[PDB]
RNA sequence: AAGAUGAUGAGGUUAAUAGGUUCGAGGUGGAAGCAUGGUGACAUGUGGAGCUGACGAAUACUAAUCGAUCGAAGACUUAAU
RNA sequence: GUACGCGAGCUGGGUUCAGAACGUCGUGAGACAGUUCGGUCCCUAUCCGUCGUGGGCGUAGGAAAUUUGAGAGGAGCUGUC
RNA sequence: GUGAGUCGCGAAAGACGGGUGAGAAUCCCGUCCACCGAUUGACUAAGGUUUCCAGAGGAAGGCUCGUCCGCUCUGGGUUAG
RNA sequence: CCGAUAGUGAACCAGUACCGUGAGGGAAAGGUGAAAAGCACCCCGGAAGGGGAGUGAAAUAGAACCUGAAACCGUGUGCUU
RNA sequence: UUAAGUUAUUAAGGGCGCACGGUGGAUGCCUUGGCACUAGAAGCCGAUGAAGGACGUUACUAACGACGAUAUGCUUUGGGGA
């Protein structure tokens, strides 16, 4: 229904730990000098 | 639904208008209380 | 099977998507659209290569009535040219054409994109 | 030596953000520009202009070479508040926030 | 074969993982077209025909690339040795 | 027995509402040892708890497999011939 | 500030191509598909009072975006025996 | 006697903007600098904006411009977990 | 090498303190404007058309103010002197 009780700074950033997101995977070019994913295209 | 004020011209322009209000002493005193702060407007 | 959509704007899709594709042979999508459309069209081809009355009658069954075409200041219904042009390319070869690209997302939605040909 | 570059009251907000600055505090530059341009958001691409402008400068005005340049601290703070409204049901309303940020990277080659 | 996600499991070209292909199982119940006979609606033969989602064998024909990351070098003391 | 177990789980027939009527008491407004038809049941679950499922670290070098059982839980019915 | 990156994002079928553009699920053109059809169609009156047109803009609004707009700037548009 | 949440309700385009049909009710809102000398010109970018440059005694006084606290929000790190 | 025993390192993240920014606009200083009073003056206008208003006038005017188709003011007499 509602709180009671203010969240604090604390457990309001423990809560927020798996918030973070993976970063892409990435490759160079086939001889084009520059990165992108993986079993993708460049563009 | 039927909300109120449905609105028209001929009788804001009566009732809530001058020549009743200037046509009444009541009116008349009316039109002086919203002198004496100064009021842009008039009925209305 | 998969599912986009309710039933049949679903297969109305499909059949403007192989409708499609076949003016100029290659579309941009998200990824899924691409993948059962890919199930379709390669039935399309292994039909097309028979060239029968009774092919061109169950063909019919998704293509769209009429899709004009001009190339040459031609015309083409998408039919003719099927089985005229393109069962004629893939004579030699076994059904099972049909590529998928993942080309990219897409930032509006996020969406995956491909291209598929 | 250091370098830095900013923008100043972009609308976006900082949480949405400071997600995308902590890919990259800390690494080389043109990998940390293959970092952003690719994520599927839209926090990157305003903060590619940034180091790219930082970049700019960097070599205008200080002389300094892309090769060892990392990214030592970069971070972003509030602007001010954008405070609006929607309607709500029997009369009452419920104020958005809408907020803003001041982006700040600085760059250095870390020598002198 | 698992499943909300992630996880789990089969697989990732030295490859049958999925898709398609050809076959098949089962389901459906005699395709279109032709010919015949009926003025006709209709039937008969072509013919267990033809069609077929998830199912099942072979088939690399297509796509599973290339690539990147993480990850130990063995404490001390005593007793055997 | 556990808020005569449980309404941030359900219902609302009853019941402490507004209407109306019967008997009765009251001069009257109106009210009952009573009776009768109808009469709106809100909530996005914060912490604890619970059901399930995962990341990190540790388990004196780093990994893949297999397994003991400290303990815990579930099962425990009965008839006829 | 917390709640929370959560609830919701206000009925409904869109898809593709090509262009513009710093940048397009959403903008313009084309193509198909679908929806209303005693009516989401058309002419009027009350009512509102410049929203109308064209050219430029995209910080604010627009419950996303936006090269676009009933938004901003400049100019222009309403003729009665 | 006040020196900006005081004093007028109002130090500024105030009985205004706004709410109401209408009598009527009714707001908030001060400070660049000595002087505007208000950042030529360069670089990045679409602009916004920024860094340079310079004016000025000073720009951490650059117009949402004297000072600029606290809440709150982050960055980094010495001890610990 | 073997046994028995003890101990730590880790920090995903948080905590305490220190430093540096950001928001926001308290405090400090100031004052354009107000408050209450003194002394003096004055204390009503209007068909000769009031008070108050509307609409309009500046080369460029959206508003305030001034003004009234002689319109962002005309003539006169006095003062001032750029």
């Amino acid at each position: 229904a509602v709180p009671k009780r203010r969240t604090s700074k604390t457990r309001k950033n423990k809560r927020r730990t798996h918030f973070k997101i993976s970063v892409p995977g990435m490759t160079e070019c086939p001889n084009c000098g520059r990165e992108y994913k993986l079993s993708h295209r460049v563009c | 639904v039927k909300r109120t004020y449905q609105p028209n011209k001929r009788k804001h322009s009566k009732v809530h208008g001058f020549r009743k209000r200037m046509s009444t002493k009541n009116g008349r005193k009316v039109l002086a209380r919203r002198r004496r702060k100064g009021r842009k407007v008039l009925s209305a | 099977r998969k599912l986009g959509r309710t039933s049949d704007q679903r297969k109305a899709m499909l059949r403007d998507l192989a409708t499609s594709l076949i003016i100029s042979e290659r579309i941009e999508t998200t990824e899924a659209r691409a993948k059962e459309v890919r199930s379709v069209v390669e039935k399309l081809i292994t039909l097309g290569k028979k060239g029968d009355l009774a092919s061109r009658r169950n063909a019919a069954k998704t293509l769209r009535n009429v899709e004009i075409l001009n190339e040459d200041e031609t015309t083409q219904t998408a039919l003719q040219k099927l089985f005229g042009e393109i069962a004629e390319r893939y004579t030699e070869r076994q059904g099972g054409y049909t590529r998928i690209l993942k080309q990219g997302p897409r930032r509006g939605d996020g969406a995956e994109s491909v291209i598929i040909e | 030596m250091e370098a830095k570059a900013v923008a100043r009251t972009i609308r976006i907000a900082p949480r949405k953000v400071r997600l995308v600055l902590d890919l990259i505090r800390g690494k080389n530059a043109a990998e940390a520009i293959a970092i952003l341009k690719l994520t599927n958001k839209a926090s990157s691409p305003v903060i590619e202009k940034v180091l790219m402008s930082a970049l700019a400068n960097a070599e205008h005005n200080y002389d300094m070479n892309t090769d060892e340049l990392v990214v030592k601290e970069a971070y972003a703070n509030e602007g001010p508040t954008l405070k609006r409204f929607r309607p709500r049901a029997q009369g009452r309303a419920s104020a958005i926030n809408k907020r803003t940020s001041h982006i700040t990277i600085v760059v250095s080659d870390g020598k002198e």
